[PDB]
RNA sequence: AUGUACAACGGGGUAUUGUAAGCAGUAGAGUAGCCUUGUUGUUACGAUCUGCUGAGAUUAAGCCUUUGUUGUCUGAUUUGU
RNA sequence: UGAUGAAUGUUACCGCAAUAGUAAUUGAACUUAGUACGAGAGGAACAGUUCAUUCGGAUAAUUGGUUUUUGCGGCUGUCUGAUCAGGCAUUGCCGCGAAGCUACCAUCCGCUGGAUUAUGGCUGAACGCCUCUAAGUCAGAAUCCAUGCUAGAACGCGGUGAUU
RNA sequence: UUGUGGCAGUCAAGCGUUCAUAGCGACAUUGCUUUUUGAUUCUUCGAUGUCGGCUCUUCCUAUCAUACCGAAGCAGAAUUCG
RNA sequence: UUAGUGACGCGCAUGAAUGGAUUAACGAGAUUCCCACUGUCCCUAUCUACUAUCUAGCGAAACCACAGCCAAGGGAACGGGC
RNA sequence: GAUGAUUCAUAAUAACUUUUCGAAUCGCAUGGCCUUGUGCUGGCGAUGGUUCAUUCAAAUUUCUGCCCUAUCAACUUUCGAUGGUAGGAUAGUGGCCUACCAUGGUUUCAACGGGUAACGGGGAAUAAGGGUUCGAUUCCGGAGAGGGAGCCUGAGAAACG
RNA sequence: UGAAACUGCGAAUGGCUCAUUAAAUCAGUUAUCGUUUAUUUGAUAGUUCCUUUACUACAUGGUAUAACUGUGGUAAUUCU
C-alpha cells in the first residue's frame, strides 16, 4: 500500500481515509477529510489557510531541516602528466626555474646569427 | 540503477552497475551538489565520500541543479544555460527536464569523488589519466612553472612527439 | 458499608476549529502637524499585516485515562417450604 | 403492535423446548466451446470461477447526510460611552464541524439433511408372453418436514444456590 | 340464476407435402365459473360514505417467469402443447 | 402524447349588437411547452420548539338494548350472542 | 556660416552618467640610425571604433484620383470619437496611450453601412473617333506562410524553409 | 595544407500565392526644420596613470569554454 499527501493540506492519507476528486483536466487531487475537500470547492488558497503544511512552508515555520551549503576552498593538488609533458621531466623543469643564464647565452648567440643573416641578405642584394 | 564515477585528480571515471535498493535509498531524497558517504551503498567505498552532479532519468531526460521537484517538467531553455544546445542565435525552446532532487525515477547517477576512502578503486583510483593538451598562453606558462616575468617560455614550450611512419616530428 | 470503591474537580491524551487577548514592530494604502527644517525628523490618524501563536478556546454531557485535591458510603418497606 | 404484572413457600442464577412463525431470490460474463448438432448458416448444455439484481437481518471502521456540541471562527444592524467581552435578531446568517442517529448514497452476512409430487425406472404378477404396480421397490422439483433462525406456554417443566 | 361474457371438455368432416388427433379443428354437444353485463327486488331509504389512483397485507390458480419433467411437423438454436 | 399548437372542413347541432372575426395592454381566470429551481420523486435520513408521554392540581363531551375472541353453517340470502 | 524660414549647424560655462569611445588584434616586407643594445626608428596591407556626411534603404506623410449599391440616411462619441494642455511610449511627429478639460468631427459634391465571383498599378483585348471590358499572372509596390496573438536574436523581422 | 569546433557575417535577400483589404493598398506627386540606418565610400580622437611622487604589465593583464579524451543515459529527435 502506498501513502498519500492532501493536494490541500499535505497530509498522509491512509487507505479507507478521505476521497480523491478527478478534475476534468484529468487531474487529481487528494484529500483526507471533507474539511480541506469543503475549503478546495470553495477554491481557497493553502497559503492563505494558517494550518497546512504550504503556509508553514511558505512562512518558514518549523522549517529548520536545511541550514546551508559550505564553499570549498582547496587546490587541486595534483600535476597531472599532460602527456607531452614526462612528469618526471615535467617537475625537473619547474624545478630548474633558475639558471637563466643559459637562456641568456641561448638569446646572444641567437642574436649573433640574426646579424650574420642580415649580413648574408645585404651581401645577396649586393 | 548505474552510477557513471570520476575521480577529477587522476581524470579518470568508470560506471557501476548496481542493485540493493536499501543500499540506493540512501541516494534518495537527496540533491545534486550535496555529499553522501560510500560505505553507506558499497564497503567497496568505505571512506568514500562522494558529491552528485547529474543524472539521467529513464526515457532520457537529463536533471538540471536547483530545479526542484523529484518529477518530470519543460522548461525554456537558452543560451549559457545546460542541457539545451542552441542551433541558431537568440533560439530558446521548450525542452523536457527532470529535476534536481534524487529520487528511482533515475536510470543513472553521476558521482564524483570529492576524497577517498582506504581501499583504492582499480578503474579510478590505481590508473590515472593525462591532461590531453598543455597551455598555449604564455602567462599561464609562467604560472604553470612559476619562473618569472623573463624565463623563456620559448625554451619552456611543451611538444608533442607524432609518429606519422619512419620520420617522426615534436608539434 | 472503608476499597486496583464511587463521585465532583483538576491534570494528561484524543478530537474540532483555525493562530486568542495583550504587547511590540525601521510592515502599512496614504493624510495632516511640527520645528532643530530635516538630510528616515518626529508626533497623531489609519482597513489591515508580521512575531510571541498549529496558538488560544471547547473536549462528555452516552470519548480515553488518572500515583493528584476534596467529599460520600446503615434511610424506608416486605417476604417463609 | 409492542410493554408491564398478581397468585404458584420466598429470592436468585443457569437452562429445556410444546406451540406459533420462518426467507432467500434471479440473472449475466469467462471457461466448458465457436466444441457437441448441423451440408452450411448458425449454435448449446452439466460441472467450475468471478460478479450482479430483488428481498431481508444487522452495523457505523471508512465516505456521505444531518448540527442547539449553539463547539471554533467569521459577518450585518442595534445596545452596553470606546476597548476587551457580550445581549437581541421566535435556533439572526455563513464555513468547518466531532459525538450520536443514519443511507444499496456506506460496509458485512444471509445453513444443510431427509421424505416426496409429476416423471423416468427395477423385479414382477394379474393375462404361462408384456408391462413402473397390483404386492414390494429405486432416483427424483424452487414442494413439504426437520437442521438452523425468532419468541418462549405469563395455569409447561428441570437443575442449582442462599433461604431471616 | 348464468342467458351474455370468460374458461374447459366429448366426438371427429377436414387443414397439416403424405398423415383425423404433433399442433389445430367445422357441423353438433356436456359442463364450470361469478374477475363481464344482464334479469330479479330478498336485506338496507329514522343514511352500510359513491369512480379512479396512492398505500398495505393476504389469498386463489385457469402458471407469464423461475425448479423439475413429458410430447413435437424437436438435428442444434429458438419456439409450441401439456 | 386520448393532451397542446397549427392546418383541413357536407359543421349530429358555427355564424354575425342571440353579435361575428380579430386584437396591443391587462388577469389571484383556464390550458400546454421550455429555461432556471428544487426532498414532488428515486429514497429516505437527521435536528429544533410546542404537543403527545409521566407527575401535582383542575376536569368535560359524543356515544351506550346487553355487551364485547374466531371459522363455517343456516338465517331477512355479510352474526358478538344461535 | 547656412537655410525661404528654426530653439539650425557649431561653439562656450556649470554639473551629471550605474561611464561610452579613444586598437592588449593579424599577414607580407623586413629596411635605416647609431652611444651594437634584441637599442631607437621604419613600409605596403587586412581587421576593428566614436562622430559627421554619403550610399543601400526603412517608417511616417502632403495633394488628386478607385467598381456596384438608398430594399443602407444619418454615422462616430459608453470602454477614444474631433480637438486642447501636460506627461508616458516611440527612433521619432502625433489620441499612439494615460490624466484633466471643451463638445466636437463626417455627410445628398453619397458620409456610415453592405457586396465584390476585388490586391492596386505599369498595362491586355477590341476599336473610325469617343469608348466598353479585363488585368491572380514574367516589372514596381503591398500583404501572407494552416488561423490568431506574442517574442528572442539582430542594423534590419512581429521572420515563419 | 587542412576536417571538426569557437568567432565574425549572412540566413529579414531571393522565390511562391492573391486569402484579407474599397480612401485602406496603389499610381503620380510632396516633406522629414519630425526620424532610425548594418554595410559601403570619404573624412575623423596627442587630452583615459585617478591624492592621477611607487598606485601599475605597457616588450603588454586574467578567467573560462568549445572542438577533442573518456564515462554514460535514452526506443527514438540537428536530445544530451
Amino acid at each position: 500500500m502506498k501513502v498519500e499527501i492532501d493536494s490541500f493540506s499535505g497530509a498522509k492519507i491512509y487507505p479507507g481515509r478521505g476521497t480523491l476528486f478527478v478534475r476534468g483536466d484529468s487531474k487529481i487531487f487528494r484529500f483526507q477529510n471533507s474539511k480541506s475537500a469543503s475549503l478546495f470547492k470553495q477554491r481557497k488558497n493553502p497559503r492563505r489557510i494558517a494550518w497546512t503544511v504550504l503556509f508553514r512552508k511558505h512562512h518558514k515555520k518549523g522549517i529548520t531541516e536545511e541550514v546551508a551549503k559550505k564553499r570549498s576552498r582547496k587546490t587541486v593538488k595534483a600535476q597531472r602528466p599532460i602527456t607531452g609533458a614526462s612528469l618526471d621531466l615535467i617537475k625537473e623543469r619547474r624545478s630548474l626555474k633558475p639558471e637563466v643564464r643559459k637562456a641568456q647565452r641561448e638569446e646572444k648567440q641567437k642574436a649573433d646569427k640574426e646579424k650574420k643573416k642580415a649580413a648574408k641578405a645585404a651581401r645577396k642584394a649586393e | 540503477m548505474k552510477l557513471n564515477i570520476s575521480y577529477p585528480v587522476n581524470g579518470s571515471q568508470k560506471t557501476f552497475e548496481i542493485d540493493d535498493e536499501h543500499r540506493i535509498r540512501v541516494f534518495f531524497d537527496k540533491r545534486i551538489g550535496q555529499e553522501v558517504d560510500g560505505e553507506a551503498v558499497g564497503d567497496e567505498f568505505k571512506g568514500y565520500v562522494f558529491k552528485i552532479s547529474g543524472g539521467n532519468d529513464k526515457q532520457g531526460f537529463p536533471m538540471k541543479q536547483g530545479v526542484l521537484l523529484p518529477t518530470r517538467i519543460k522548461l525554456l531553455l537558452t543560451k549559457n544555460v545546460s542541457c539545451y544546445r542552441p542551433r541558431r542565435d537568440g533560439e530558446r525552446k521548450r525542452k523536457s527536464v527532470r529535476g534536481a532532487i534524487v529520487g528511482p525515477d533515475l536510470a543513472v547517477l553521476a558521482l564524483v569523488i570529492v576524497k577517498k576512502g582506504e581501499q583504492e578503486l582499480e578503474g579510478l583510483t590505481d590508473t590515472t589519466v593525462p591532461k590531453r593538451l598543455g597551455p598555449k598562453r604564455a602567462n599561464n606558462i609562467r604560472k604553470f612553472f612559476g619562473l618569472s616575468k623573463e624565463d623563456d617560455v620559448r625554451d619552456f614550450v611543451i611538444r608533442r612527439e607524432v609518429t606519422k611512419g619512419e620520420k617522426t616530428y615534436t608539434k
